[PDB]
RNA sequence: ACUAUGGUUUUUAUU
RNA sequence: GCGAAGAACCUUACCUGGUCUUGACAUCCACGGAAGUUUUCAGAGAUGAGAAUGUGCCUUCGGGAACCGUGAGACAGGUGCUGCAUGGCUGUCGUCAGCUCGUGUUGUGAAAUGUUGGGUUAAGUCCCGCAACGAGCGCAACCCUUAUCCUUUGUUGCCAGCGGUCCGGCCGGGAACUCAAAGGAGACUGCCAGUGAUAAACUGGAGGAAGGUGGGGAUGACGUCAAGUCAUCAUGGCCCUUACGACCAGGGCUACACACGUGCUACAAUGGCGCAUACAAAGAGAAGCGACCUCGCGAGAGCAAGCGGACCUCAUAAAGUGCGUCGUAGUCCGGAUUGGAGUCUGCAACUCGACUCCAUGAAGUCGGAAUCGCUAGUAAUCGUGGAUCAGAAUGCCACGGUG
C-alpha cells in the first residue's frame, strides 16, 4: 500500500533511475501508468576564484534539484519486497512511505 | 465567429477574446472598469483598444494571471494586438504603424563579475 | 559616438492628449514617484484658469511660447584657447527649453506644498516682471548676437 | 593554520546531538510551575553547565584538510581554499565550469 | 590574464566526475570530508601501484571504492582478500560498511598519467628534460590520439626565468564537449627542483 | 597662455 | 565592510601567570591497558588522586590487531625568518588585432620582406594590389541565451463548451493557454534602387515578432610589475627546541587631547504621521515554519491550528492611491544619549549582544579647498527573502514594485 520518491542532481540519470524504479515495479505488476513529475528546484551560488586574497576575482556555480513522485500501480507486498533492495546505483536518493 | 490572442511580460500572461458586434467588456470575470488600471500606468491596455474603441463594435473578454498589475497590463496590450490583427485586415495597418505589433522582451540585464546589485563597478562617490 | 539618438517616444497625457504634459511630468517627478506628479499637474493650474487669455487649455503652453530660440552660446576649445560659440537650438529643443527651467525654479523654492510652489513661477513666466529674471534669457540674447571670428 | 585545529569538534559535535538541541525542549523535568519565589533546581541545572569547551556555542565546522575557520560555505561542501583545486581536479560531484 | 580550465569545463559530459553520491547542505561537508580521507589514505599506500584514478559511490548504507591501474594483479591479488586491510579502515572513515573494486587502465603509453611516468623515468636517469618529454610524445602520437600536449614548469635547470618548455601535436581541442579530455601534473622532486610535468591527451569526439 | 622635478645599484644564454 | 560574512570563554596569533613537553600533531618498534561509561575529594581550570561499572575485535592457547596511553632511537612543532632559495596561485591594456614559423629573395650580418601600402570590417575579416606564398596562436564559429510559430512533456500545476457534485479542476471532459521543461523552423543582404579604385561592404524602403555579427552570454593570443602570497598550501634553507612549541585562565586585537576610507537614514510637505485600501517575485521550515489566545506596560512565556514541506506556516509586501493633520519653528516630529526595570539565548551578556517599557533628552534646516559617475528597465527610489547562527547587522548574495 505505500508510495514512492526519487531525487537527484543530473537531468538524464533522473530518467536513468525512473526507468530502473518503473520496472522493478512493473516486475510485479501489469498495470501500467508511466512516471509522474514534480517537484523540479534550481539552486546558485558564487565564489572566490582564488585561495589568497583576490576578492574582486569570482566564479559562478549552479545546480538543477529533480524530483519525481514517479507512482506505482501496484504496491503489492511483494513489488515493495524488490524495492527493500532497491539498488540502483549511487548519485541519487529515494523513499518508501505510508 | 471569435477572435483570440496571447500576450506575455514580466512573470504575467494574458489571453484575450474578442466577438464582432457591440456588447461587453470583460477581465477576470469583472467588469473593464471595475478594479483594473487604476494605479499609475491606467490605460496600457487601452493603448490599442482606441482604434476600435469599447461599447462601439466589439465584445471584448480576457483572462489575466501572475506578477504584477502593469506587467499585467504590459501582456494584455500585445495579447489583443494579436487578436485585432485578424479582426480587420486594415487595422493591422494602423497597429504596425503604432508599433503595438513589436514583441518586447527587454527584461532587465544579468550581472558579470566584479560587480554590485545586478550592475555597476564596485563604487565611490567621491574622487 | 555616432550610432545613438536622436529623442525617444514618450506616451501622450491619457486625459489631455498632449506629449509636452507627458514630458513635464517625466521631469517634474522626482525619485521616480511620477504618481504624486499626476497630482501636482494641473493642481498647479488652479490660479491660471480664468487667468489664462488662451482658455485653461494653453494656460501652461503661453508659459511655453514665451521663450522659443534658435541659437544658445557655449564655450568651447578650439586649442590652447577657449571661446564662446552659437549652437542651434532645434525645434525638438526649441518647445521643451522654458519648461526645463520652470521645474528648476519650483525645486529651488521653500514655501507652501509643491503644487504652489511651481504656482509662483508659471503665474509670472509669461509676464517677466520680477528683477533680475531676465538674466536666465543671457544664454541665448548673447547667442543672437555672437561675432567670434567671422 | 595549525594541525590542533582537526579533532578539535569531535566532543562538540557529539553532545549537539546528545542534549545541547533538545535540553530546552524537555526542560519540564528539571523545572517546577507550582511554588512561588521558591528555587529547589538552580544548582543542578548549574551543575548540568559546569563542564566547559563541549557548550551549545564554540561549534564550528572548519576545513577539516588545513584548521582554517574562515571562508566554510556549506553549499560547497569545502572551505574555498581548496575549492578550485578540487573542483577542477573533478573530485567535489557535481561542481563544473559553466559559468552565468 | 585569466584563463578557463580545459579539464572543468568538460565535467559530467562523456568525463564522469570523480564521486557519485547524493548529499543534503545538513551533510554534504562531512561525506566530502571521508571522501577525501580515504583519498589521502588509499593514494599513500598504493605510491608504486600504477594508479591512475580512483572512483567513490554510496551504495545502499555501504561506501564502494573502484581503484584504476595499468598493473591490477598485484593490487586484488590471487584474489580478493590482501584488500580488507584497506577495507577495514575505509569502513571506519565512512562509518558504513565498505566495498573495494578493481578496473584495468587503457594505453597506458596514451594516458595522461603514465605518459608523465615516463617522463619520469628518463628524469630519475637525469636526463636533459626538453628530448625526454618529446620522445615521450612521439612514442603515444605514432600508438593513438587526435592531438596531445606536454609542458614541464618551475627549476628546470633551465634558466632564471618564470617560462616553461613544452611540445604539442595535433587537436587541443577547443569547444567540442565531447572530447573527454585526459589531463595530468606529476612533480619530478629532482636534486635541485620539484618541476611539474603536465600533460593533456584528446582521443576522439564520440 | 602656463605647468617644475624623480640619486646610485637592481634580468633570461640550460647539455 | 579586504583576506579576518557576524573578534563574549570561543575564533586567535599579542601581553601576564599557571599546566607541561620525542611533544596539541606525524611515523617506525617495544610495553601497560579493551574502546568506553559514572562519580568522589583538591584546583577556577589545564591538571592531582581514589571508588565503581564494561571486557568488544581476536586465537596455532603460543598469544595478538584495532584503539588509548608510556617511552627509546630516528624525529617532530612554530600566524618565526626567507616572494632576491622555488613551485602553485595572482594585476591590467582589451576582450585591443596583433604575436610567431618554413621556403625563396634581399644584407657583410642581427635581420628585413612576409604581417607593410590602398579600402571594407567588430576583426591580419574580406576586397584591391602584389617579392612574396602559405601556416600556428588570437579573431569568426562552436558553446550559450532571448523573442515568434509548430511539435513534444503535464501532478500535490492548469481550464474552453458541459453532466455529476468532499460543493473543490473534485470525478467525467481536455493536453491546448498559463506555469515549468525540451526539440525544431524563421533572418539569408533574402529583395529593389543607390554608393563603393563600383569590390569587400555600406545607405534607405518594403515585408516581418525581429535586419543587418538579430539581440545577449561564454570566452584573456604575444607582451605588461619577473606584481601579492612559504598567513590555505606544499617545498629548499635558516633560527628556537629545558622553547619563539600547545593546554588552561585573566587582560587585550572596538586605548586616544587626531587623521584617513566609504555607505545608510534624515535634515521634510513632489514629506512624514494615524486610519483605511490595490497588486508580488524569489527563498526559508519537525529537537521546525508557527496560525491563535492568555498574563502584562511589553519583549516574551505557556499551550497550540495547518503542513511535510505545489490546495500550510514564515505573510495585511512596502512605497504608491486616498482621507484626517501640519510648517519654514532643531518641527506633530526625532528619541541620538543616561539611569531603573525587565524579555531571550547562553558557564557568561559587567565588559563588547538583541528585543521591550514607564521616564528624561541632544544633533540634523546642503554640507572645506575641490571634485565623482553612465546612455534605459539604465540612473533614481521602497519593500521581500536567504546566508553566518546557542544567541544580533545597516555589511555579503539574491527578489519584485515605481521609474
Amino acid at each position: 500500500r505505500i508510495r514512492i520518491r526519487l531525487k537527484a542532481f543530473d537531468h538524464r540519470l533522473i530518467d536513468q533511475a525512473t526507468a530502473e524504479i518503473v520496472e522493478t515495479a512493473k516486475r510485479t505488476g501489469a498495470q501500467v501508468r508511466g512516471p509522474i513529475p514534480l517537484p523540479t528546484r534550481k539552486e546558485r551560488f558564487t565564489v572566490l576564484i582564488s585561495p589568497h586574497v583576490n576578492k574582486d576575482a569570482r566564479d559562478q556555480y549552479e545546480i538543477r534539484t529533480h524530483l519525481r513522485l514517479v507512482d506505482i500501480v501496484e504496491p503489492t507486498e511483494k513489488t515493495v519486497d524488490a524495492l527493500m533492495r532497491l539498488d540502483l546505483a549511487a548519485g541519487v536518493d529515494v523513499q518508501i512511505s505510508l | 465567429n471569435q477572435y483570440y490572442g496571447t500576450g506575455r511580460r514580466k512573470s504575467s500572461a494574458a489571453r484575450v477574446f474578442i466577438k464582432p458586434g457591440n456588447g461587453k467588456i470583460v477581465i477576470n470575470q469583472r467588469s473593464l472598469e471595475q478594479y483594473f488600471g487604476r494605479e499609475t500606468a491606467r490605460m496600457v491596455v487601452r493603448q490599442p483598444l482606441e482604434l476600435v474603441d469599447m461599447v462601439e463594435k466589439l465584445d471584448l473578454y480576457i483572462t489575466v494571471k501572475g506578477g504584477g498589475i502593469s506587467g499585467q497590463a504590459g501582456a494584455i496590450r500585445h495579447g489583443i494586438t494579436r487578436a485585432l490583427m485578424e479582426y480587420d485586415e486594415s487595422l493591422r495597418s494602423e497597429l504596425r504603424k503604432a508599433g503595438f505589433v513589436t514583441r518586447d522582451a527587454r527584461q532587465v540585464e544579468r550581472k558579470k563579475v566584479g560587480l554590485r546589485k545586478a550592475r555597476r563597478r564596485p563604487q565611490f562617490s567621491k574622487r | 559616438r555616432r550610432r545613438v539618438i536622436g529623442q525617444r517616444k514618450i506616451l501622450p497625457d491619457p486625459k489631455f492628449g498632449s506629449e509636452l504634459l507627458a514630458k513635464f511630468v517625466n521631469i517634474l517627478m522626482v525619485d521616480g514617484k511620477k504618481s504624486t506628479a499626476e497630482s501636482i499637474v494641473y493642481s498647479a493650474l488652479e490660479t491660471l484658469a480664468q487667468r489664462s487669455g488662451k482658455s485653461e487649455l494653453e494656460a501652461f503652453e503661453v508659459a511655453l511660447e514665451n521663450v522659443r530660440p534658435t541659437v544658445e552660446v557655449k564655450s568651447r576649445r578650439v586649442g590652447g584657447s577657449t571661446y564662446q560659440v552659437p549652437v542651434e537650438v532645434r525645434p525638438v529643443r526649441r518647445n521643451a527649453l522654458a519648461m526645463r527651467w520652470i521645474v528648476e525654479a519650483a525645486r529651488k523654492r521653500g514655501d507652501k506644498s509643491m503644487a504652489l510652489r511651481l504656482a509662483n513661477e508659471l503665474s509670472d513666466a509669461a509676464e517677466n516682471k520680477g528683477t533680475a529674471v531676465k538674466k536666465r534669457e543671457d544664454v541665448h540674447r548673447m547667442a543672437e548676437a555672437n561675432k567670434a571670428f567671422a | 593554520a595549525k594541525q590542533s585545529m582537526k579533532a578539535r569538534e569531535v566532543k562538540r559535535v557529539a553532545l549537539a546531538d546528545k542534549y545541547f538541541a533538545k535540553r530546552a525542549e524537555l526542560k519540564a523535568i528539571i523545572s517546577d510551575v507550582n511554588a512561588s519565589d521558591e528555587d529547589r533546581w538552580n544548582a543542578v541545572l548549574k551543575l548540568q553547565t559546569l563542564p566547559r569547551d563541549s557548550s551549545p556555542s564554540r561549534q564550528r565546522n572548519r576545513c577539516r584538510q588545513t584548521g582554517r575557520p574562515h571562508g566554510f560555505l556549506r553549499k560547497f561542501g569545502l572551505s574555498r581554499i581548496k575549492v578550485r583545486e578540487a573542483a577542477m581536479r573533478g573530485e567535489i560531484p557535481g561542481l563544473k565550469k559553466a559559468s552565468w | 590574464g585569466q584563463k578557463v580550465h580545459p579539464n572543468g569545463i568538460r565535467l559530467g559530459i562523456v568525463k564522469p566526475w570523480n564521486s557519485t553520491w547524493f548529499a543534503n547542505t545538513k551533510e554534504f561537508a562531512d561525506n566530502l570530508d571521508s571522501d577525501f580521507k580515504v583519498r589521502q589514505y588509499l593514494t599513500k599506500e598504493l605510491a608504486k601501484a600504477s594508479v591512475s584514478r580512483i572512483v567513490i559511490e554510496r551504495p545502499a548504507k555501504s561506501i564502494r571504492v573502484t581503484i584504476h591501474t595499468a598493473r591490477p594483479g598485484i593490487v586484488i591479488g590471487k584474489k580478493g582478500e590482501d584488500v580488507e586491510k584497506l577495507r577495514k579502515v575505509v569502513a571506519d572513515i565512512a562509518g558504513v560498511p565498505a566495498q573495494i573494486n578493481i578496473a584495468e587502465v587503457r594505453k597506458p603509453e596514451l594516458d595522461a598519467k603514465l605518459v608523465a611516468d615516463s617522463i619520469t623515468s628518463q628524469l630519475e636517469r637525469r636526463v636533459m628534460f626538453r628530448r625526454a618529454m618529446k620522445r615521450a610524445v612521439q612514442n603515444a602520437m605514432r600508438l593513438g590520439a587526435k592531438g596531445i600536449k606536454v609542458e614541464v614548469s618551475g627549476r628546470l635547470g633551465g634558466a632564471e626565468i618564470a617560462r616553461t618548455e613544452w611540445y604539442r601535436e595535433g587537436r587541443v581541442p577547443l569547444h567540442t564537449l565531447r572530447a573527454d579530455i585526459d589531463y595530468n601534473t606529476s612533480e619530478a622532486h629532482t636534486t635541485y627542483g620539484v618541476i611539474g610535468v603536465k600533460v593533456w591527451i584528446f582521443k576522439g569526439e564520440i
